[PDB]
């Protein structure tokens, strides 16, 4: 989430 | 220490790798809480001290309180100069969607990067830094939605 | 441990490609800052 795995 | 938009590196792990990204404006940079934890952080021979942080707001100021203010005006098209790990600064020009919360509706930006791109300027159309990239959700169909996190200007 | 290194000025570019759609959704911010849908 922060989208690269997440 | 010139305005503008600078990478996060760090040497820690195998090479040198790009943790993130922040913004330069009077004499204070700004980042993601995420991409520094807080640590200090190296600017030549000198050193930044951070001065002010929120885990939740997901933000960090480094040398002085939190500079930006500008806001998407839920209107026009904004850009986010994207500053993506081992490639060039580019500037991609898209129209916000609309995180809705409890505690107010946010701007949102559906354009996907690298990790290490978290930090990234968003842009109104006089330069002006309306947010940060990179806090976001994955949708219903995989593709993510960075949060437009803009701060609070004391 | 962390360094900067600068990567250009602020700026918005005239001819900039235009991409991306403009999603409305319910989402919650947790207390460790992490965004969900609702």
């Amino acid at each position: 989430k922060k989208k690269g795995x997440x | 220490t010139t305005d503008g938009v600078y990478r996060v590196m760090t040497r820690r792990l195998l090479g040198s790798t790009q943790v993130g990204v922040g913004v330069m404006q009077e004499g204070v940079f700004h980042t993601m809480w995420h991409v520094t934890k807080g640590a200090a952080l190296r600017s030549g021979e000198g050193r930044l001290d951070p001065y002010w942080g929120d885990v939740k707001q997901d933000l960090v100021s480094y040398c002085g309180p939190w500079k930006l203010d500008a806001a998407w005006d839920g209107l026009s098209e904004v850009q986010l100069l994207a500053v993506p790990p081992g490639e060039r600064a580019k500037n991609i020009q898209t129209l916000p969607g609309i995180f809705k919360t409890k505690d107010g509706d946010i701007g949102a930006v559906a354009l996907d990067y690298p990790a290490g791109t978290s930090g990234s300027p968003i842009l109104d159309k006089c330069g002006r830094v309306i947010g940060l990239y990179g806090n976001g959700v994955v949708i219903k169909n995989g593709s993510y939605v960075s949060a437009i996190t803009q701060g609070k200007r004391e | 441990d962390m360094y900067i290194e600068r990567a250009g000025d602020i700026t918005w570019e005239k001819d900039a490609e235009v991409t991306g759609n403009s999603p409305r959704l319910d989402v919650a911010l947790d207390e460790s800052g992490d965004f969900s849908l609702v």
